[PDB]
């Protein structure tokens, strides 16, 4: 059960769902819980007075918010997400959220176009490490853009391939990847010519 | 003679017009012909008007009073029928026509029942008699209509739950709010009166289409008159139901579109594939079909040519048929072109430019093509163009047009758009509808963002107008929480329409990441739609929103634009912005938008034109002087073609109009040809740029002009006919009127330019330095266009910062979820209802005050090309063409470029109205309004011909107010504050010349007299007006100036100046120390609290006050704190009888409902004809409100005061608006007094210059040495005449008080401690605390009086302070103070090292032994122990001190304590201590976790009852741990000082305190009876009963912070550092 | 005259592009040529050699980020920043003769933190270079 703190009835949705949770051993995620750190506080003091079920998880997501309660920080565990240190890093992170079967699909030469895809991910990524040069600023290039850009390529790879086991790399729609991904995908967030 | 005339027209007519009735669906006879009744009595108001000022209206003054009265009632009661009978047609409908209703709401369904058959009852007896005079003089029929209206307004609220559950049935009725929702569904019999209500249901239909018999529908309209027959009409005689028909209308809509574009398209297949087309028809098949069909067959055309093409170019060598389709395109734009340029009907124009702007982009794409070389149809190059295909041999109409983008594919949805301005498709709109397209594919939302301007919004609309769906735009902001976005979702996802959330961001952050749950769970739900395994035979597939279960139609979509860094705005979660496909709109391709819209308009140079326009708007924003008011963006740039368009319309038709005086030719090829189209561009641009431009930035912008556009000269059309009207109306008004170089011509050329802009924008803005015309500008054009053109003008004048945003927009009940309407949105709603003909005048609603983001962009949508009001609640409200939503402000420094490139500005610079004009309305106003209300107009006749001299341009106040403006004043000089100021004291002196006439009836002022004495007062006027807020050396450095350019005589004193001169009645200078008498105060009466030693500084303030005061002027007093401006005011006050004046204390939380909550306590509200009057109860004397910390109150991040703004409507409007019902409250009988510390002290905020202007302000010095010497040696030699043998010491005593008084307020100063400061408080409270000493002692030796001297100045220098060097410091210099102005003296007896004096061990004030003390406080601490409290204790040194201090404050009348320490120090130990010695009941507040301000509220009237009504002694003692609230320290701000709270006791309480305050009198033996003394005895009785002591921690910040929060902890207080344990 | 024949930087102006106008407008009004049909081209000059010839408007203060100039024509350089002896903005008239395929707009930035775009140059690479590379190593002008 995912619910997004920052309402006044959210906060009833959360505790009704932590309340089940603990019983039956569900999953619980409140989302942008640094929005509202004063309920963070009785959420630790009911955490703490808690006997669980052996599989309940309760995930909290927030922004790096110097406003969380500290005691929250020292009952739970940190999870810090941040854009990998490098390139290696950033294909290897690629392709292990990618299932195995969608990278395997009826055309040889989609494993090729997702490693582009990896590679060219990586590089504008790791580029925004050097605000300036890299770009203009500090775009927001991250993994919606990669899940975009994956379905971009699935659909016109099977448009193109439709069932074939391999397709010649010239009839790959090499203008409609670059196009779409130059335009929508990847062009939408850049602002600067 | 015409007087009875008059008379008899009215009764003829009045005693023969009869009510107009009809038959009512044979129930009732119901009243028509409204307008006719109300204008009828207007027009005889008008008449009873005039009858009064002609002077024959003495005989005839009793006739007319008994008709106005007649009329009153007759216009009151019909206003009230008008809107019972309405409430009343669609309440009664809704309860008859649905007979479901019965059983849901029984009991609503009773009251009404019996409320019809009352009203059913009067309809019959109005029915008896049909006159208007016999209906007016029912028994109680006023009444009985009041009642009325309350009853149908309770019964009407109660059908919210019955109007949500009718929301279902037909989703589209959710875009409908409460009030139109009932009229809809209870008129369903007469649906003649819901032609009103279909715009808000639907994108394009403004009415539909019905028979004669009104009972099927035969089709539907547009607002521009275009119409679509219904292939099959739909009955509704067998549909009843309202959302029956509603839902067949609706589904024929969309067939009978898909069947007129199947039509459509087979007639134009023609047109495609022809290399000769034939004007004639074209231009037939365009006039046959709808605007939306023609151009969505003629893209369907092309694209199928291309397909065709393409296909046939699978070889590659087929010798491009692309090119056909090229020529063919070609050859189409040029039969469009032509068209054009001739006349045409504005239906058919309209369609003209639709299919030029999209022919223009199909031959670009061609082009495209073309030069690509592209031979194949799945070539990506034409995959991403939006290509439409048509299927004639699909069964379902609805599914026959196909429109793919890329690998997208949509489906028309067939929605009547009307006629809509159709885009440019620039590159940047194609990426647009790219990357929008995908994110529809992906079934996720598209979140365009971008710089204002830039075409988000448009985008958004005009990709769902291509595809024929309903796109609704809401304007977001923080008020739409997640109850409203919910409600919103389900209304889009029922109804399957597009959601364009324009400034998504403004909304709350929290709030954002809460509505990523229904946008998250709703694209879920339309993901698993688009699956192919889905099926329509199972359950129609639904997302979970608002805990309920709602249906999600494929067709819906979410799309949201933003500014991301614009101020106001908030910042997206991250989970919420994965959901949306976000496109950098930043560069709008405006040279193509240029291009294509002056070829549409019908230009032959457009491209020449856009080249050269579009570089100019650059090259402006790169020269230009960076202004606020600035926009050189797209919106500037459509302004401008859109004027282009026009000024050529109407050009053409003058020449076309000419040629017919001249002769008989009409040529539109010649007159084409022969068209200046650089000189129509030109005009465009001067007649929408030159107006915002500032002084020094008018020729950079010409030089450009002449540069881009060489050899074209532009020469503005005298608007004559409107020259003359504002010439009458500006003489009407005393203002000045000039054409060209005159005087004034500057102020007349604004006025024109503010009439263009009224002409062209919807939204306008008046910016400029605070007076410089800007109101009269708009005031005198509204006027001048109601006579010119014969349409009334009415504008609404609102302050938005006067109110808060709540009040301004309407509020949403998060319980109920009741919508309460705003102050704007009531105005806008009442003109669009337009029930008393409101739609029919020119209706102006002038924004006057500051604009920030927060309130100004819930306009964004009013003031785009919406014209849209969207609410929370769903609800959206058109802006009427006739009203005009402007906005005058001094500054645009706080608004976002969203709102500045929203509105056309017009700059007034204050060269604009320059000083001889304002000196001409001053005279003007002098010679013709009588200042009483002729002998009183003749002393102004002649007083104006004497100043006429003076005032001129390079004259004598033009140059002192040039001298003026260098030296620097306590606050910010403004022009016309000072003239202002000036004025107004002029006009005391002719009421002072016409006192002086009625005091000597047999010899009157003579003219000789008269000049001397208004020449000698006029330099006295300007003086104290200059320089009356600045320090005293420079009311002397004006002084001598004025010397030196002056020609009046003058005081010939060698070293006296000016400004300690007045003008006598006789007309000579007159020495103000003449009036200042070395007067003897009383013994009892040394250092009162009324008593005022008459000084130089005191008679000056007090005469130049009551000159102000007199004229009911609103001023205020600035000085430092101490200085003498309560006690200035006060007693200038006491010369004035018919004046009481209220005390205001504001702080930094001071809000306007201090303001109102006076008013409710000392005023009083009464309906009048002319509205709503607020006068003191009392009659015949003005209130006086003394806010005494004006400055106080906090700003807010965008710099204003709310309480100021507050003010200022309500100074310079004589009114506010009342919340509780949006009506204008007119003030009567109230005046405004201010006191305030310079601005440059910490925690003061400098007052607006639009506030400053109204106020003059005077400042009030510190008494010099001089002074301080002559005030309190008054005062010493009165108090020392209890002991004869003293009274030779007053003279050395008074000047050692002055000099340690002197030193201490050098050595210690507010940057050391903020509670540092000393001012002649602490001598008054030095003299009464030797005062109170002496009084008793029957003799003291002059040992005994220093050391009461030493021990008082201990007691007020020492206790304050914080560090022990100050301390030391200070017993060090009252030792060397009292030696060297007492020599010979015992030093050990009267400067031992313990000082204590303590009326414990004696019955008088006597000194007391530090040992002799302990024992008694010992003894006294053991009784202590048993009855209170058993909490041992510990008697040192210091303890002594302070039980003596606390002791001291508690014996004093409003003694309040200050003591600051650490905790621990026994603070609340020793005041509970000292005030069971003192016999008062200790009282602390019980705060614990649940205490809110209610509770407080409730245990500070327990307190003020028990020390107010019952006479009982309390020490309230409170910690700064108790306040857990701002609002705890306003109330104790309140009354700490004016010992009352206003608004603490209201409703039942008030009336059981005033029975409390009844009998409590009758035990002091004063008989009170009226409320007034009630109060007036309660708040002295609290006064004298109340001491309320104040603990917390000796902290840095916090002290500073609550020298702001709460100013009367430190100015009524006594402070006492009690620190830590040394 | 004079104010025609002084140095200006670009860095130490309070409004920049207020100057390009500024000379853009001056050569028209002299030239009686039309403000849009202007363009500019550059002309990077070793040290002040060159004289301004009524079109030329001499700046300094150019600092050019991983490139040299060398006789007007660019090569990729691993230094930081090269300053621009005294840059010539030459305003002449549209001649629409396209692109010689070894021309890059490098994009003229008033500061380091490149958030403001003044205006645009068209330089010349040398050599083989790629003018691609140009864009990838973030080649620019700064003003300051
Ligand atoms: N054309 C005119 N001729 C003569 N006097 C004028 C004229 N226009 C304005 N005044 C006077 O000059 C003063 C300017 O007041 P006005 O209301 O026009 O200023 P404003 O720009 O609206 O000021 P604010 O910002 O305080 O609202 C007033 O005293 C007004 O009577
Ligand atoms: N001419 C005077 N005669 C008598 N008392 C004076 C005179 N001038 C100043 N004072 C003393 O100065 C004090 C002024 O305080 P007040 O006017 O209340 O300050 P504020 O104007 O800042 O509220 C009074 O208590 C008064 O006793
Ligand atoms: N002079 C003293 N001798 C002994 N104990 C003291 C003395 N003053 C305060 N106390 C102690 O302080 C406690 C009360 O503190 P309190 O006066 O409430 O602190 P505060 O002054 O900060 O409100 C008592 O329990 C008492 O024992
Ligand atoms: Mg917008
Ligand atoms: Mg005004």
């Amino acid at each position: 059960t995912s619910i997004a703190i920052g309402s006044a009835e959210g906060f009833n949705q959360a505790d009704k769902a932590i309340n089940t949770a603990v019983k039956s051993g569900r999953w619980v995620m409140l989302k942008n819980v640094h929005l509202a750190p004063g309920w963070l506080m009785q959420l630790e003091k009911k955490l703490h007075s808690l006997q669980p079920h052996a599989c309940f998880r309760l995930f909290l997501t927030m922004e790096i918010n110097p406003k969380v309660p500290v005691n929250l920080l020292r009952a739970g565990r940190i999870f810090v997400f941040e854009p990998p240190p490098g390139v290696k890093a950033n294909m290897l992170r690629t392709f292990s959220s990618i299932p195995v079967s969608r990278i395997c699909k009826s055309p040889n030469e989609r494993a090729r176009l997702y490693f582009l895809l990896a590679w060219f991910h990586a590089i504008i990524q790791e580029r925004l490490r050097y605000a300036p040069l890299g770009w203009s600023k500090k775009y927001e290039f991250g993994e919606s853009d990669l899940r975009s850009a994956c379905d971009t390529v699935d659909t016109w790879l099977d448009d193109t391939a439709k069932g074939r086991q391999n397709i010649s790399p010239d009839k790959i729609p090499w203008s409609a990847l670059k196009t779409l991904m130059a335009q929508s995908i990847y062009g939408g967030r850049v602002d600067n010519e | 003679m015409a007087l009875e005339e008059f008379l008899k027209q009215i009764r003829e007519v009045w005693n023969t017009y009869e009510l107009d009735l009809v038959n009512y669906q044979n129930k009732c006879r119901l009243i028509r012909g409204w307008d006719d009744l109300f204008n009828k009595v207007k027009e005889h108001i008008n008449s009873v008007s005039a009858m009064k000022l002609s002077p024959y209206y003495k005989v005839f003054e009793e006739d007319a009073l008994s008709w106005e009265d007649k009329l009153n009632r007759i216009m009151a009661l019909f206003d009230v029928w008008i809107d019972v009978q309405r409430r009343w047609v669609y309440l009664e409908g809704i309860f008859t026509g649905s007979a479901d209703i019965k059983h849901l709401l029984p009991v609503e369904t009773q009251r009404f029942q019996s409320i019809s058959t009352e009203f059913l009852a009067l309809m019959k007896k109005v029915s008896k008699s049909p006159l208007v005079m016999d209906v007016l003089n029912i028994q109680g029929v006023q009444r009985s209509l009041e009642r009325l209206a309350d009853l149908l307004g309770k019964i009407q609220k109660a059908l919210g739950e019955y109007l949500e559950r009718e929301r279902s049935s037909f989703p589209r009725f959710y875009f409908v709010g409460d009030e139109d929702l009932l009229e809809i569904i209870g008129n369903s019999k007469n649906v003649a009166k819901l032609q009103k209500h279909f715009k808000k249901m639907f994108a394009g239909v403004s009415s539909i289409i019905l028979n004669e018999d009104n009972s099927v529908v035969l089709g539907i309209s547009s607002r521009e008159g275009e119409e679509v027959m219904f292939k099959t009409p739909v009955s509704i005689t067998e549909h009843p139901k309202i959302n029956e028909w509603l839902t067949l209308v609706e589904k024929e809509m969309r067939v009978t579109l898909a069947k007129l574009l199947a039509e459509s398209v087979t007639e134009v297949e023609i047109f495609g594939k022809a290399t000769s087309i034939d004007p004639n028809t074209y231009i037939t098949w365009i006039d046959k079909y709808q605007a939306q069909l023609v151009v969505l067959s003629a893209q369907i055309a092309w694209s199928e040519n291309v397909e065709t093409a393409l296909s046939s170019m699978g070889g590659g060598g087929d010798a491009a048929p692309l090119h056909s389709v090229l020529s063919n395109v070609e050859v189409t734009l040029n039969v469009l072109a032509d068209s054009v340029l001739m006349e045409q009907p504005p239906l058919r124009r309209r369609k003209l430019e639709h299919l030029i702007t999209e022919l223009v982009h199909q031959r670009d794409v061609t082009r495209s093509l073309i030069k690509s070389k592209i031979d194949n149809a799945k070539s990506f190059e034409w995959l991403s163009q939006m290509r439409f295909y048509f299927d004639p041999k699909q069964t379902d109409v609805l599914q026959q047009l196909s429109i793919q983008m890329a690998n997208a594919k949509f489906n028309y949805g067939f929605e009547y758009l009307g006629v809509q301005d159709k885009l440019v498709q620039t590159p940047l709109t194609d990426r647009c509808y790219l990357t929008m397209t995908q994110a529809l594919e992906a079934r996720l939302g598209g979140s365009p963002f971008g710089p204002a301007g830039t075409g988000k919004t448009e985008s958004v609309k005009a990709l769902g107008h291509q595809l024929g769906r309903f796109v609704l735009v809401f304007n977001c902001d923080e008020t739409f929480d997640f109850q409203a976005m919910g409600r919103i979702f389900v209304g889009l996802c029922q109804v399957g329409a597009w959601g364009c959330f324009d400034e998504f961001n403004r909304l709350e952050e929290r709030m954002l990441s809460a509505v990523s749950q229904q946008v998250q769970c709703i694209q879920e739900a339309l993901r698993e739609h688009s699956n192919p395994n889905y099926d329509k035979t199972s359950a129609p597939i639904t997302c979970e929103l608002l805990n309920k279960q709602v249906k999600v139609s494929p067709d819906m979509a979410i799309f949201i634009t933003m500014n991301p860094g614009y101020a106001g705005r908030s910042n997206l979660p991250d989970n919420l912005k994965k959901l949306f496909r976000s496109l950098a709109m930043t560069k709008p391709d405006r040279q193509l938008i240029a291009q294509v819209m002056l070829y549409s308009q019908g230009f032959r140079t457009a491209e020449v034109l856009a080249n050269k326009i579009v570089p100019f708007f650059k090259l402006c924003d790169e020269q230009l002087s960076s202004q606020s008011h600035y926009d050189f963006g797209l919106r500037a740039l459509k302004s401008v073609l859109v004027s282009a368009g026009n000024v050529k319309r109407e050009r053409i038709q003058k020449i076309k109009r000419e040629k017919e005086e001249r002769g008989e030719a009409v040529d539109e090829g010649e007159i084409a040809e022969n068209l200046p189209e650089q000189e129509i561009l030109i005009q465009s641009v001067c007649e929408t740029m030159v107006p915002k431009l500032v002084a020094e930035d008018i020729p950079l912008l010409f030089s450009l002009l002449s540069d881009v556009f060489p050899g074209v000269q532009y020469h503005r059309g005298e608007m004559t006919a409107l020259r003359e009207e504002l010439k009458k109306v500006c003489q009407e008004m005393y203002l000045t009127y000039g054409d060209g170089e005159e005087v004034g011509g500057m102020w007349v050329e604004k006025v024109l330019q503010l009439y263009q802009i009224t002409q062209i924008n919807h939204g306008l803005m008046m910016v400029g330095p605070s007076g410089s015309g800007k109101s009269m500008a708009w005031r005198v054009l509204l006027k001048a266009l109601e006579r010119l053109e014969g349409v009334e003008g009415v504008a609404h004048i609102i302050d938005p910062k006067a109110i808060s945003k709540d009040h301004l927009y309407g509020t949403l009940d998060p319980n109920t979820r009741e919508w309460t309407d705003g102050l704007f949105t009531h105005v806008l709603r009442k003109i669009i209802d337009s029930v008393r003909g409101e739609l029919q005048k020119r209706q102006w609603i002038v924004f006057d005050g500051d604009v920030d983001p927060e309130w100004v962009e819930n306009l964004n949508s009013v003031l785009d090309d919406n014209k849209l009001l969207t609410l929370p609640n769903g609800e959206r409200l058109s802006l009427p063409p006739n009203v005009r939503i402007m906005f005058e402000v001094q500054d645009l420094k706080y608004a976002t470029l969203a709102t500045v490139s929203r509105c056309g500005m017009v700059w007034f610079s204050e060269d604009v109205l320059s000083t001889d004009m304002i000196f001409n309305n001053f005279l003007a106003r002098l010679r013709s309004i009588p200042l009483d209300e002729s002998p009183m107009l003749q002393i102004q006749r002649d007083a104006a011909t004497i100043m006429q001299p003076y005032f001129t341009s390079n004259g004598l106040v033009t140059k002192a107010l040039e001298h003026a403006f260098q030296l620097e004043h306590i606050m910010d000089l403004t022009r016309l504050r000072c003239l202002g100021s000036l004025f107004s004291m002029l006009h005391q002196a002719c009421r002072n010349v016409a006192q002086y006439n009625a005091n000597h009836p047999d010899f009157p002022m003579q003219i000789e007299q008269l000049e001397r004495y208004i020449q000698r007062y006029l330099v006295y006027a300007i003086l104290w007006s200059l320089s009356g807020d600045s320090r005293l050396k420079m009311r002397a450095e004006l002084g001598e100036y004025i010397r030196r350019i002056t020609t009046v005589p003058l005081p010939t004193a060698p070293n006296i100046p000016i400004i300690d001169y007045e003008v006598s009645i006789s007309g000579e200078w007159s020495p103000w120390q003449a009036k200042v008498p070395q007067i003897e105060v009383e013994t009892h009466k040394v250092a009162a609290p009324d008593v005022v030693v008459p000084t130089l500084d005191t008679v000056r303030h007090e005469a130049l006050l009551y000159t102000w005061l007199a004229e009911h002027k609103p001023l205020v007093l600035c000085g430092p704190p101490g200085s003498g401006k309560t006690m200035t005011l006060f007693s200038a006050l006491r010369a004035l009888p018919d004046m009481e004046v209220v005390g205001l204390n504001f702080s930094s939380a001071t809000t306007p409902e201090l303001l109102l909550k006076t008013f409710d306590h000392y005023c009083e509200y009464r309906r009048t004809p002319n509205g709503v009057v607020l006068a003191p109860v009392q009659l015949g004397k003005w209130l006086v409100l003394f806010c005494d910390e004006i400055n106080l109150p906090d700003m807010d991040k965008y710099g204003t005061q709310r309480v100021i703004s507050f003010i200022r409507q309500m100074v310079e409007h004589g009114g506010f608006y009342r919340t509780s019902d949006q009506t204008w409250v007119k003030l009567e009988r109230i005046q405004f007094v201010g006191a305030c510390n310079p601005p440059t002290d910490p925690g003061r905020k400098p007052l607006s210059h639009r506030f400053l202007r109204h106020v003059p302000v005077v400042y009030v010095d510190y008494p010099g040495p001089a002074s301080l010497t002559q005030i309190y040696g008054t005062f010493n030699r009165a108090m020392l005449r209890l002991i004869p043998s003293l009274r030779t010491y007053a003279e050395p005593l008074t000047a050692a008080m002055v000099e340690f008084y002197t030193m201490s307020q050098e050595r210690f100063t507010q940057d050391t401690q903020p509670h540092y400061i000393y001012s002649p408080r602490e001598m008054t409270r030095w003299v009464r605390g030797i005062f109170e000493a002496l009084r008793p002692l029957e003799t003291l030796p002059v040992e005994g009086l220093i050391r009461i001297w030493a021990h008082e100045a201990l007691r007020l220098f020492q206790d304050r302070l914080v560090e022990d060097e100050e301390r030391r410091w200070t017993d060090e210099n009252i030792d060397t103070v009292a030696l060297k102005h007492f020599p010979n003296i015992d030093r050990e007896k009267a400067m031992s090292r313990p000082i204590l004096y303590s009326n414990w061990l004696s019955k008088d004030y006597i000194p007391v032994d530090q040992e002799e003390l302990r024992d008694y406080v010992k003894a006294r601490l053991k009784v202590f122990y048993e009855e209170e409290l058993d909490v041992p204790l510990v008697l040192f040194n210091e303890v002594l001190d302070h039980v003596l201090r606390i002791d001291r404050i508690f014996r004093q009348p409003q003694g309040h304590l200050l003591l600051i320490g650490v905790s621990g120090a026994g603070k609340t130990t020793l005041s509970r201590f000292v005030a069971w010695m003192n016999g008062l009941s200790v009282y602390q507040i019980k705060v614990h976790r649940k205490y809110t301000g209610e509770d407080f509220d409730e245990d500070l009237r327990t307190v003020l009852r028990r020390s107010g009504c019952k006479n009982e002694k309390i020490a309230f003692i409170m910690d700064e741990s108790n306040v857990l609230d701002s609002g705890f320290l306003e109330r104790m701000n309140t009354l700490l000082a004016n010992g009352e709270v206003p608004g603490l006791f209201e409703g039942d309480e008030y009336a059981t305190l005033m029975t409390q305050c009844k009998e409590g009198a009758q035990k002091e033996g004063l008989m009170l009876d009226s409320h007034e003394e009630l109060y007036k005895w309660f708040t002295s009785q609290v006064i004298r009963n109340l001491h309320v002591v104040f603990t917390m921690n000796p902290s840095s910040e916090g002290l500073k912070d609550r020298a702001a929060t709460s100013p009367a902890l430190f100015n009524r207080c006594v402070l006492n550092w009690f620190g830590d344990w040394s | 005259k004079e104010l025609k024949n002084i140095h200006v930087c670009l860095g130490g102006l309070f409004v920049p592009e207020a100057y390009i106008t500024a000379t853009r407008q001056y050569v028209a009004q002299a030239n009686s040529w039309s403000l849009e049909e202007l363009c500019l081209e550059v002309n990077v000059t070793t040290s002040q050699g060159a004289t301004l010839d009524a079109c030329s408007f001499g700046v300094t203060g150019l600092k050019l980020q991983g490139a040299t100039c060398n006789n007007n024509k660019l090569s990729l350089s691993n230094a930081i920043s090269t300053a621009l002896p005294l840059t010539q903005l030459r305003w002449v008239k549209q001649t629409n003769t396209e692109k010689k395929a070894s021309v890059v707009t490098l994009p003229v930035y008033l500061n380091f933190t490149r958030a403001d775009l003044i205006f645009t140059v068209d330089f010349e690479i040398a050599t083989k270079e790629d003018p691609r590379s140009f864009y990838e190593r973030g080649v620019a002008v700064l003003c300051t």
